């Protein structure tokens, strides 16, 4: 029932009348988003507050007045940067008719309804009708290659009326068409509609309707009327809704301002409460603290929980989000300015055009590709062929084998040859020249008839015209061979035999189709004599040939040799036809074309009466050309442990073919189908009415059908509950086949619709809570790229649907080795690296207060001074933790790209889970337990006692202050492992920057101007100018990183990380091979074990040249 | 798309770096020199400060036998405080007399921030318009407190002083300097008396003096340079100590000029006009004499600290060497 050849689209009125047609809300976007925003607006609120207040307003506004802006500042940068990523690249003009005469218009400027004009190689805008076109019959051909994976063109019929009246550009202008059709859907394989023009009525289907992903080919020009347009277009249906994606950690960082949330609340209720109680005892005996406020001892330790409040505020971060996504606006220049993934050839760099997803490029578990256009160049070159058991296509010379380094074959001989053939085979020329061997003659002179496409010669270039690139690549190849396709009459073709002008008459041509897998061509000779020529499907053809056939079993080798290679092979075969035959079958063959009834069932009978004796010519090869280090890229994210699956709306053939080209397939593989998937999830489920559906140790693949998808997953009162079976066995249906499909070395989904490809990514998100990759080119990849964690775009093509809704944008398939592993891996070091030292930097900074409080009465008396508490998170401490985030490197880009094995790093999320989070929390408690109570022994005993003697408060405020800003930006230097210029200067330039500064603030000339702001006047100067200051400072410095120094050397001798182990053995390392295909698997014991058979083709086209339709 | 990016080192991610390793013998070093400059540091702190001669006296009389409890208690506010104390061994050089007071919470944060500094920086607005932070001794009954707040109206006001008695058991005073000890900067930068005029009669009117206050702020000292609120004494409680258990300098003991010591060893008569109550919350005040060191003063903590952790640095070594060669 499923069927392996269509797009199943259905398994997912309008009137058209033609010719008559900047910074308020984004500090409220990052306030209200943000708790962390909102709670130090609170804060500012409990500041302002005499009762409570225990910190200045001072100390958050400032920290919040530069975070605020610095978010304001980033957002308008990527406003600007978005908007000229939307206007520099919607560049595209289409004409309209607006006036009395077309004009150019935008694609914006283009209403539901008004006639529009293409030309040849011009994507189609909207949605339109086809009124007339340049050739005969306004017929319209057009490559699908964006709305499907389809590599052939597809011809487009207008309406008989519109045809013949709607010519000239005159009358287009005052066409005045009524269509009455359905409401925009989602569904590309028919169209209903009619057209309400002349007091008549003309039904519409979708043969005359093109879509806006389509390219006009082979036309001159074509005029159409638009029916949809904008997001109404059938394609855009088709994409999905966008979402807000978020990273791992985005979500992680949340959990975390919650957890650092709780414990300040109860770390300020604990001290409370001790408050509490120390004013029951001694706070209500001391006489000098009185301050005639008639305040009980609970009231007082619950006034002071909002106290401890403000001094432990500084625990949650103030700075975080800006430094997260000042540090993903820079690793997202490096992508931009990478130029190692920047294409010479079409001029086109890597585009980070979300800055936000940096990470999680570093943790993509899954790739989700297309094929047309991502994994292929659309390309396709005749490669190599056999000829009577004998393969030519081999480095060879003259008539023997003498070298394997050998020029490229000298087509000068030949009149219309061009240099397009690229073969390396002389000896195939001598027997094409010699003629000793007439058969290699008609083996090429079959490829110059059995085709169906057409020739230009309007200026004597002789450019074919090619619907199916196959044809177009043998056509092609034979007329570089010396059998040129020169012209083509309705009944007559007038090949050319290496110069020699032979016209043949055509007799029949036995259309293609899916199922008949191939095609054949009755011609008459000049002589007389008919012959049948027909090539196609090694399996089908070898059902039909003769007898007597000595090269059956040579020719099955080839077609071995050219499957083990990556190849699309065809057989080619003939036979002769009598004149009393041939008018037998005629006859009959005539009666099926004109019977209407069942045409397409009736000429199919009478093809297979005439094609029953068949002598075996040869067969070919085709090359489908892969984007340069696309196998090279699917090894080394296969050793990074990333799954490639290929999501395509290409045929099956063509499918399975890159498969085995992009060696995702290779001939350990055992493949299965939709039929075998079906029936091993099916005796799951009796099964069950989890056990492996595989042996772990075997090599398999799936090569899945849009139908069979659909069927496989089930996607072909009372009411109320029957639907949640229904949902429900439906849910148990998807979540087996993710686990079979996960089970498999590489999966393949073609004949998928652009919903079927967002839903395959969906699966493996819910169901394997895997963090997902899309890449692909065109607009039926813009759902996928949408739906998933990460959407690239190819770019550098002409076509750029699917770049603009991508987080990512470079030209070739191959620059995702270092999207993922150079940017990617380096982003999620730097970002965990960044997000270590950033939470203990921010406790070893406040837990002092929570150490002071033992010995202040727990009267939340700040530990340092009021404008260092404003300045620590935004001047101390801010700049090298930013530079480590964006210099980092463990290893070198090409040492990284050398071992994909550390990739593996990041998606297991090992260098930053919650217990990382913790240890950090626990490294900056312990660094501000020695950070206070080093310079409390210290400060309990005598430190420089004289006339001058620092053994007041401020002094020790001044002391803990800085050991604390050497201690934590000598941290940040023991974290470093790239030590740039900048790095070093960021850290000592930091701590030289809070002495500056810290001296500047206790100074004469500055406390005249407002003794009430500076308290701390001259504390500096004279604790700074004591040894025992200077030998506590060092002491508490020292002890706050020796046992870290020795931790990180213990932990890198006994558990040494990949990356440890690497730069241990990175002078010792030379052996580095390049990648190598699989140059040879060749075996005996079955002829036939595989079928390369692929060729991209469609009805209808033999119909055109057997009528005067495509004749011009 | 755009044009080729410009091949920069930052913007191609390859700027000249040091890639620091921490190798065997790369941390193994720092683990050394470190135990061996520490250990050397903890000798010199701990025996420097060993050899400084202090004595402390605790005067405060709270347990029986101690010869002024009657202080505890002083129906004539006028009590006086004597105890005899023997410095074994004569005191060179220099010495300072501190008082030291335990269990007081001066950095109490609703004590700390008692003080209008703007009129201790001689501003007259302020002089006349207290800030409210000083909200309990803004004024007394009319008019503005001078030196308002709970930290200058908590004012030290003990009185004492020192006897040498000799063998003719004739107690022989000994001077005592009250002049240079506070910081240079609190004296001639922070603290300023109110502006105008030429006594402070005239220039402290319309005030009152804090309400704990025996007189007033006009006469802390005879001095013209050590009255007001460029008073040392003042000065120095007004610098708020770091923990509850502090000492304050009170006067310097300037060496004689004779070879003699100082204080030569001997026996001694302290006798303190008790002033200060402070057994109310459990508080302890104390005499302290020390004589003056090159390095700083005495602190055993700092050279102990030295010691350990210059002692487990090398320890550390010994050890982080022993597992790397084992995993070399
Ligand atoms: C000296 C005895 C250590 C006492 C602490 C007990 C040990 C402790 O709980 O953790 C030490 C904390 C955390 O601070 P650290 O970040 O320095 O500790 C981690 C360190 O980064 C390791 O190396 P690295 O991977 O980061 O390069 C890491 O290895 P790995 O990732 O392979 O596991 C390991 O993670 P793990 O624990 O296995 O999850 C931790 O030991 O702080 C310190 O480094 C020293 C803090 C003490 C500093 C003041 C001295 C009291
Ligand atoms: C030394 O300082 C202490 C306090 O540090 C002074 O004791 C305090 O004296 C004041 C009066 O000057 C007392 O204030 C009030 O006195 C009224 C009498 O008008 C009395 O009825 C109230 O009890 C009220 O407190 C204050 O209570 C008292 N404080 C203590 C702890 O005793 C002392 O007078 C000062 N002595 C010298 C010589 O400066
Ligand atoms: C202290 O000395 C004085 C006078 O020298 C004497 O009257 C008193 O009894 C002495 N007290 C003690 C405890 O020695
Ligand atoms: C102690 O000092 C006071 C005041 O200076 C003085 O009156 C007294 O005579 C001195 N000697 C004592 C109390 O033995
Ligand atoms: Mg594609």
């Amino acid at each position: 029932q499923p069927n392996d050849e269509v797009v199943p689209y259905s398994d997912d009125t309008w009137q058209v009348k033609a010719n008559d047609r900047t910074f308020i809300p984004m500090n409220l976007f990052e306030q209200f988003k943000r708790a962390a925003n909102l709670y130090f607006l609170a804060l500012l609120i409990l500041q302002a507050v005499p009762q409570i207040s225990t910190l200045a307003w001072y100390t958050t506004l400032v920290p919040l007045l530069v975070v605020l802006g610095v978010t304001a500042i980033k957002d308008l940068v990527d406003d600007v940067a978005r908007h000229k990523m939307d206007k520099e690249i919607n560049n595209r003009t289409c004409e309209v008719i607006k006036d009395g005469r077309f004009k150019v218009a935008k694609w914006k400027e283009i209403q539901v309804g008004d006639v529009i004009r293409l030309k040849k190689n011009d994507f189609v805008p909207a949605d339109i009708l086809l009124l007339s076109s340049s050739e005969p019959n306004s017929l319209c051909y057009v490559e699908t290659a964006e709305l499907d994976g389809e590599t052939n063109l597809k011809f487009k019929m207008s309406l008989e009326i519109t045809d013949q009246y709607l010519q000239r550009e005159d009358t287009l202008a005052t066409f005045d068409g009524f269509i009455e059709c359905e409401e925009p859907n989602n569904r590309l394989d028919k169209f209903t509609g009619t057209l309400f023009w002349r007091n008549t009525s003309f039904p519409l289907d979708a043969d005359k309707i093109l879509l806006r992903g389509c390219v006009i080919r082979n036309t001159d020009f074509c005029h159409g009327l638009v029916i949809f347009a904008g997001a109404d277009t059938k394609i855009m249906k088709n994409s999905g809704k966008t979402r807000f994606k978020r990273t791992k950690i985005d979500y992680l960082m949340n959990y975390m301002v919650y957890t650092i949330f709780v414990v300040l609340i109860l770390l300020s209720a604990g001290l409370a409460i001790g408050h509490a109680y120390w004013e029951a005892q001694v706070g209500n005996s001391s006489w000098y603290l009185y301050d005639g406020e008639d305040d009980t001892p609970s009231y007082r330790g619950f006034l002071i929980f909002w106290g401890y409040i403000i001094v432990l505020n500084t625990m949650v971060p103030i700075s975080l989000y800006v430094s997260v996504e000042v540090i993903r606006l820079g690793q997202s220049h490096f992508i931009n300015w990478d130029l190692q993934m920047y294409y010479a050839e079409k001029d086109t760099p890597a585009k980070a055009r979300t800055t936000t997803l940096n990470e999680q490029l570093g943790q993509i578990h899954y790739i989700f590709s297309d094929k047309t256009g991502t994994l292929t160049q659309n390309i396709m070159t005749f490669k190599k062929c056999c000829i009577n058991g004998q393969i030519y296509g081999d480095h060879r010379d003259a008539s023997q084998h003498n070298h394997n380094k050998i020029e490229q074959v000298d087509f000068s001989w030949n009149t219309y040859a061009d240099g397009k053939l690229a073969f390396y085979d002389h000896y195939l020329i001598e027997q094409i020249q010699s003629g000793k061997e007439p058969e290699v003659r008609q083996f090429f002179f079959l490829l110059a008839v059995c085709h169906t496409v057409m020739v230009d010669r309007t200026d004597g270039q002789l450019n074919y015209q090619a619907a199916s690139p196959d044809e177009g690549a043998l056509v092609n190849a034979a007329r570089n061979f010396g059998f040129a396709f020169l012209a083509r009459t309705q009944n007559t073709i007038t090949i050319s035999e290496l110069g020699t002008e032979r016209t043949y008459n055509v007799l029949a041509i036995l259309d293609f189709n899916s199922d008949r897998k191939r095609m054949s061509i009755i011609v008459r000779t000049p002589e007389g004599n008919i012959k049948l020529y027909c090539k196609g499907a090694d399996t089908v053809i070898y059902e039909r040939l003769h007898r007597m056939n000595p090269t059956k079993q040579e020719t099955q080798d080839a077609l071995d040799i050219f499957a083990n290679e990556t190849l699309r092979t065809l057989c080619l075969c003939y036979k002769e036809i009598e004149e009393k035959e041939f008018t037998e079958w005629n006859k009959k063959f005539m009666a099926a074309s004109v019977a209407s009834t069942n045409r397409d069932e009736a000429l199919d009978k009478v093809y297979e009466e005439i094609e029953k004796d068949l002598i075996l010519l040869g067969a070919t090869a085709i090359e489908d050309k892969l984007q340069d280090g696309v196998p090279e890229t699917i090894s080394k994210l296969a050793k990074a442990d990333i799954k490639i699956w290929v999501l395509t709306g290409d045929k099956k053939e063509t499918a399975e073919n890159i498969g085995f080209a992009c060696e995702l397939l290779t001939e350990d593989t055992t493949i299965c189908y939709g039929e075998d998937i079906n029936s091993l999830l099916h005796a799951r489920m009796e099964n069950q009415r989890q056990e492996s559906f595989f042996p772990p140790g075997g090599n398999r693949a799936l090569i899945i059908t849009g139908s069979w998808l659909n069927e496989i997953l089930l996607e072909k009162r009372m009411r109320t509950q029957s639907k949640r079976r229904l949902e429900a066995k439906k849910e148990q249906r998807q979540k087996n086949f993710v686990d079979l499909a996960c089970e498999c070395s590489a999966v393949i989904c073609c004949r998928v619709t652009p919903k079927q490809k967002a839903m395959v990514v969906d699966l493996v998100k819910r169901y394997k809570k895997a963090i997902t990759l899309a890449i692909g080119d065109g607009a039926n990849d813009v759902n996928m790229i949408k739906t998933a964690h990460i959407g690239v775009g190819i770019s550098g093509q002409e076509g750029m649907q699917a770049v603009m809704s991508s987080d990512y944008s470079f030209a070739q398939f191959r620059y995702l080795q270092r999207l993922l592993l150079v940017h990617g891996r380096w982003s999620y070091i730097r970002m965990c690296k960044f997000l270590r030292y950033f939470f203990y930097k921010n406790f070893a900074f406040t837990l002092v207060h929570f150490w002071y409080s033992f010995f202040n009465g727990y009267s939340a008396q700040t530990a340092y001074e009021d404008w260092f508490i404003t300045l620590y998170n935004v001047l101390y401490t801010s700049l090298p933790v930013l530079l480590m985030g964006l210099l980092d490197q463990d290893v070198s880009d090409k040492l990284s790209l050398r071992f994909p094995g550390l990739y593996i790093v990041g998606q297991r999320d090992l260098l930053f889970n919650y217990k990382r989070f913790f240890v950090s929390l626990l490294h900056g408690v312990l660094t501000s337990m020695i950070l206070f109570f080093i310079p409390l022994g210290a400060y309990l005993q005598t430190v420089g006692q004289d006339g001058e003697a620092p053994s007041d408060y401020q002094s020790f405020a001044v002391t803990i202050a800085s050991a604390l800003v050497i201690t934590v930006n000598f941290q940040i230097g023991l974290d470093t492992s790239y030590w740039t210029f900048v790095n070093a200067f960021s850290i000592f330039g930091s701590i030289a920057l809070y002495f500056g500064i810290m001296f500047d603030f206790h100074s004469a000339g500055i406390h005249v101007l407002f003794p009430s702001a500076f308290q701390f006047t001259g504390t500096a100067s004279n604790a700074l100018r004591q040894p025992y200051i200077w030998l506590t400072i060092i002491l508490t410095v020292a002890v706050c990183l020796l046992p870290v120094v020795a931790i990180r050397f213990l932990s890198m001798t006994i558990w040494p990380s990949e990356s440890d182990k690497i730069q241990k053995h990175r002078k010792r390392l030379k052996a580095e091979e390049q990648w190598q295909r699989r140059q040879q698997v060749f075996r005996r014991g079955v002829s036939t074990r595989r079928s390369a058979y692929a060729f991209s083709h469609q009805r209808g086209y033999a119909d055109l040249i057997s009528s005067g339709r495509s004749i011009r | 798309k755009t044009r080729r990016p410009d091949n920069t080192a930052f913007k191609q991610q390859r700027l000249p770096a040091w890639q620091p390793i921490l190798t065997a013998g790369t941390v193994l070093p720092i683990f050394f020199i470190i135990g061996l400059i520490f250990i050397p540091i903890g000798i010199g702190i701990f025996v420097t400060s060993n050899n400084i001669r202090e004595i402390e006296i605790d005067y405060t009389g709270t347990e029986p036998s101690s010869p002024c409890n009657k202080c505890l208690s002083p129906d004539v506010t006028p009590c006086f405080c004597t105890i005899n104390f023997t410095l074994e061994k004569s005191f060179e050089g220099n010495v300072f007399m501190y008082y030291g007071l335990s269990n007081f919470y001066q950095n109490h944060r609703r004590y700390v921030k008692s003080r209008d500094d703007s009129q201790l920086n001689g501003d007259s607005s302020a002089l006349l318009n207290p800030s409210k932070e000083c909200e309990p001794y803004r004024r007394n009954e009319d008019k503005p407190i001078a030196p308002c707040g709970a930290i200058a109206n908590s004012m030290f006001n003990d009185t004492l002083e020192l006897f040498l008695i000799g063998n003719d058991s004739y107690p022989i005073p000994i001077a005592l300097k009250k002049k240079g000890i506070a910081w240079w900067t609190d004296k001639n930068v922070k603290f300023r008396n109110p502006p105008g005029g030429d006594n402070l009669e005239e220039r402290f009117k319309g005030t009152t003096k804090p309400v704990n206050w025996l007189k007033p702020v006009y006469m802390l000292d005879s001095d013209p340079d050590n009255n007001g609120f460029i008073n040392e004494d003042f000065i120095v409680w007004m610098r708020t100590a770091a923990l509850p258990t502090f000492r304050k300098l009170y006067r310097l003991i300037e060496r004689k000029s004779d070879l003699h010591p100082t204080l030569p060893a001997g026996r001694y008569s302290l006798n303190v006009t008790y002033n200060y109550p402070v057994h109310y919350f459990d508080g302890r005040k104390r005499m302290i004499l020390s004589t003056i060191s090159w390095m700083g003063g005495k602190n055993p903590f700092l050279g102990i600290a030295y010691i350990a952790v210059g002692s487990i640095s090398f320890l550390l070594g010994v050890v982080l060497l022993v597992i790397n060669h084992k995993y070399r």
